């Protein structure tokens, strides 16, 4: 019902998508080729964690008698160094990867805004709620053009200019 | 009007992550990068078996101790579970020298195979095979499987040769008879004092027996001192003795797999299964970086980290 | 006599803030929740990096004779590989989260600019210095609108229209 | 015309930080997640006072020297400060056996209590509490408190059971006498060459006096070993002698804290405060997770990094 | 926005206007020096952080040591799987971001000249301005320069503009 | 129309990374910091030679094998370089006792010079310098230079005072000389059992030959045990023995450069280079923070990590 301030319940399909109002009706519609390029991305840093992690052929002992304590102790410190270690920076990293993983989804969602309002321009008014409200009329063909990136800007120009001249007052 | 709205997706998820920034943050979809689950068992390490040393500890069996005689013929294994107090272990009372490095010795082994080491029959003016009620085969006085007890030698020297014609080393193990009393050490070596000297190139061991009254245990108030010994390849070993030497009868050509091995301490017994990582609680089946199951592990597991969970965000901000 | 691209010294009250100026006079005024926001997340920031750390009980010998040299040699080299993992690690973590920090307060204050601008629209002139020139009146009645997200875009509509036809011509 | 302009906050803050992509970048806020203080204290760590063993060594005090009577009865102890060049070491000339092992089963302890192990006026055909000058208690001849000179015995052996009833370890130390010459030990113990004999189960261990004369020191060309063990919870230990012995009168039950004890070196006295952390120079009250006093620590410690500082930028960049 | 431009060699980022006179490539020499500065010390911190300490690495023994060779082949292991880890990680996110960084110089150099030209210009939407009106080499340049004067320009957009559609 | 754009570079650079999110991204510049290049060389540390031990062993030249004749005199070095196989080692055969703490020991010296400790023909009532055909010298039964073989004291004792007045420690070998039976040991000695006591002050060791008949070699069945020691600054050592003793006549005063030695096996001979960081395969010569080439190193260097390449990306996305 206009969000990017927001999140669409009912989306489906997509992570990133549309939702257009005109005369023939409303609906929802992911951009797949947008989500997609996020679904590999983040697919591929999933994995990066994971799967950089080749660890070696180790086996651990605790099982000692006394008199040997000097080595037990040692052995005892290093485990211990070891696990503040990896305890430390796996919190960090989870913490961090987090945070940027945020960050980049909230980037798609505003160059997908950005390149829309690179098509319509002075066409239509930015609602400021990541919604453009057309200064003409935009049938499904219109909206389909708008979300493959080919709506032309002076095929509706003349039609816009007068619209915005009725809202700039004309009395 | 007319109007078309930029937006993202929104779900019915109840995950939630943390960020260096906020935390609980819902999200569509999120991953656990930590591993928290095991099999709760004992199992195989790349298919290749644990030891498994029923009633028996490692000394027992290896000594060739009459109780252990039924485990048997194992010729590899991956790592050894330690028995939670074993009863046969030392049948003739006694000391075990440097178990703990035998112990490592074996934690992993690839081409275990016994070895007569030599013939008693052989031998002349002097009694083999001897035995004591205190090392029982079914309520029969027996002794060690691979241990000779070599008696009667009247003071005079035997001599014993050991080679390894192979192209790994061979595990040896023998005694050194402390006899409680001069009595004794006269009436079963025709001294007062003996010599048993190792002879491996230039260098030698001189084992001396340390005669006197112990604690009287199993009707033995005497005792035999264990050793161990690694004979390497393409390699003799030469002993001279007049007396009070539990003599290397059978040996072990085995092929150690280099920094592989594995001692586990855990009362689970061991199951018909397999796994690339093992802790005391259970095997880990994870690819996963990360595991909070155990810190003790054997093979290729995943870090041990002090955490609950390790959700990875992947979804989006989960705010409708 | 207004910044961004430069900072203001005498903001104060808070990080983020506004500064306008009209008939009645000028004066800054901070974005208190857009502050406190951000006060909130580098407080969490600050917090995981310090309270993450809960290292385990250990002793460190370092007082020993000789005869046991090759375990001293050992607990030597793990000493200094655990101090050449902390050190460098936690240089860069320093150094990254830094970046990182200025990164975050740069970013919030350009979406506090966006939010404005996509209030305003073309009843005012983007100054590309951080200011907006409006096209028509706004007493502090107006100023108070913009900074609570408030500002009608329409009821200031033709007066802005009308302004920019002087800068051009002509009836 | 009217305007309004979104800006920042600047101020007169000092402060700079560094980034990955810039150096000595002013900042309005910037926290230190560096601790470089400390209070130069040796403090308790968590309530327990450290081991104040002032001019006496440890294995002075255990062994019971005449002039460590004055400690004394520490029940419990988180870590012991070291004193190198204290004075009261071994009074009878010697040689302590196995020493680091000691100082490290000794480093944290929790109910440490004497126990008086055997009963010497119960002992026939012996000569017991035998002195010497060079273990002097106010000007008289005396001997270590918790150890007994045994001799007289002629040649016969003697006995001693010391039974651990409870269900902590207890810390033994004894001695071996080794004789000048053959003369003495004729002398003292009525033969040649003795025996003593150690019983913990079927483990023994025998000494053998080592005689000969060493070089003249406090007028003594003869010699004590002084050894110490552990006798386990609910175990017995059972000695046989026919010389040498210097008896084990009293130990000390004891419980280690696993995991959790100390060695520290250092110039400064122990201090009436407490913390969680210790350091040789000092105490680190800190809850920050970095720290550059000192790498040699003792308790739950802020990691030891090589940084002078570690400046976290909290505020904006300080560019007006 | 469609890509790299081959051939736009001494600078970084920059700009390649086209009017009547010709054609060209420009590099904006201060922004790439900015960004030159600040990747060379992201690499020189890197590089530099590193304080190593004297080490001494031995792992020839033999077998009377077996257990202290356990631990040192144990430790060796462990301080291999750190570095390794931490450092592909560590490259793998600084790849990120410097990629990251690339592309918000160039875009706040877009923003920056769309920020001088407003209504003077049409946005194709592909970090090239359509300019509404006769734009020569003192014009391209004072763009670039950060001097780009709004209203001498301005009545003759107007006109342009209303050329792009009708009048009442 | 005129019309201006917004652009960025692009060149003709094959360089691909990899970042968290996309892989073989091509860019216009990148930097590789990890190492992976060396000299194949061994190389001095700064300055400073490792120690060239040539046909000899450690063990052969503190000894003074006459084999070892012709090294020589080195004052320091930084770290050893060890000949596995080098033929140059026990002239005598026998044992060399705690021959690895003698190499961490020796690992890296500062002032190393050796010292005449006692002058044999002060001696009375006993034969110095005694050779032997198993360490000949150009054809003629020699001894090890370091040492001295002293006979013929008829079971009565001799005496050495050792003495180190400087403010370094003072390295010591010797022997004892374990014979083959009763009547070599009564003909070289005098006595059925000899003691050989070295006094450190209070702290004795008491050495005895282990006597009997080891298997032949070089045409002896007796045998030698060779021990080291460390005589502190400032120190005195005074030596007492019925026999069986093969002196310390030459020592070594030495300063050990703390945490800073280093043990080399590798077959590569020793160059004319110098380094800060040395590997068995060679030198590093970078400033870089992360090497490939091997894990063992010596000195200031590079982290070791299992990677093939780290691609740190400078320059731009390579997109026309
Ligand atoms: C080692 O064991 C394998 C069976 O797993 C066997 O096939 C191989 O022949 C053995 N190696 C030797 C020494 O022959
Ligand atoms: C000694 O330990 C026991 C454990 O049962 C405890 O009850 C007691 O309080 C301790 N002694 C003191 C005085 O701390
Ligand atoms: C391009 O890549 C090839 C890979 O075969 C390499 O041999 C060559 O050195 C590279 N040259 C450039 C453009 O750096
Ligand atoms: C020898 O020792 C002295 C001690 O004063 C030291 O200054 C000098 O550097 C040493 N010699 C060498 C070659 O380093």
């Amino acid at each position: 019902a206009g969000f990017i301030e927001g999140g669409w319940q009912g989306m489906i399909d997509g992570w990133y998508g549309y939702h257009h109002e005109n005369q023939e009706g409303s609906g929802y519609a992911a951009d797949k080729e947008a989500t997609q390029k996020a679904v590999d991305a983040i697919t591929n840093k999933v994995n990066s964690i994971i799967d950089k992690m080749n660890s070696q052929f180790e086996s651990n002992i605790k099982e000692f008698n006394r008199l040997e304590l000097r080595i037990q102790h040692l052995s005892d410190r290093v485990d211990d160094a070891l696990l503040d270690i990896w305890s430390y920076n796996t919190e960090l990293l989870v913490l961090l990867e987090n945070e940027r993983t945020l960050d980049f989804h909230d980037a798609n969602v505003k160059n997908l805004f950005e390149k829309v309002k690179a098509q319509l321009k002075d066409n239509a008014i930015d609602e400021g709620n990541g919604c453009f409200l057309l200064l003409h009329k935009c049938n499904n063909s219109c909206m389909d053009d708008i979300k493959n990136g080919t709506y032309k800007y002076m095929d509706y120009r003349e039609e816009s200019h007068i619209e915005k001249q009725k809202i700039d007052g004309v009395e | 009007q007319d109007r078309i709205c930029i937006g993202y997706q929104a779900n019915q998820n109840n995950q939630t992550v943390n960020t260096l920034l906020e935390q609980n943050v819902p999200v569509t979809g999120a991953q656990e990068i930590l591993e928290t689950n095991h099999n709760g068992k004992l199992c195989s390490l790349n298919g290749v078996p644990p030891l498994d040393l029923q009633s028996c500890t490692l000394a027992g069996w290896l000594l060739g101790n009459p109780n252990c005689d039924n485990l048997l013929e194992a010729e590899e294994w991956s790592y050894i579970k330690i028995n939670e107090n074993a009863p046969d272990d030392l049948c003739f009372p006694g000391n075990f020298e440097n178990l703990q490095d035998l112990l490592l010795e074996m934690s992993g082994v690839q081409n275990f195979t016994k070895v007569k080491l030599f013939n008693p029959q052989s031998m002349t003016g002097v009694t083999t095979n001897n035995v004591d009620q205190t090392c029982p085969f079914e309520g029969k006085p027996s002794f060690y499987r691979n241990l000779n007890w070599i008696q009667g030698n009247s003071g005079l020297p035997f001599n014993i040769e050991i080679k390894n014609p192979t192209s790994n080393p061979l595990l040896l193990l023998w005694g050194i008879h402390n006899t409680k009393d001069a009595a004794q050490q006269r009436n079963l070596y025709g001294n007062d004092y003996s010599y048993t000297i190792f002879n491996f190139g230039e260098k030698s061991e001189e084992f001396r027996p340390d005669i006197g009254q112990r604690d009287e245990i199993k009707a033995h108030q005497d005792r035999i001192d264990y050793y161990w010994g690694s004979l390497p390849a393409q390699s003799t070993l030469r002993i001279e003795s007049t007396g009070n030497l539990i003599a290397p009868e059978y040996g072990f050509y085995y092929k150690r797999k280099e920094g592989k091995g594995g001692l586990m301490k855990s009362k689970l017994p061991i199951s018909d299964c397999s796994t690339k990582c093992q802790t005391p609680l259970g095997a880990l089946n994870s690819t996963l970086p990360f595991q909070n199951v155990h810190q003790q592990t054997i093979g290729n597991c995943p870090k041990y980290v002090k955490a609950t969970s390790l959700m990875l965000a992947t979804g989006l901000r989960n705010n409708p």
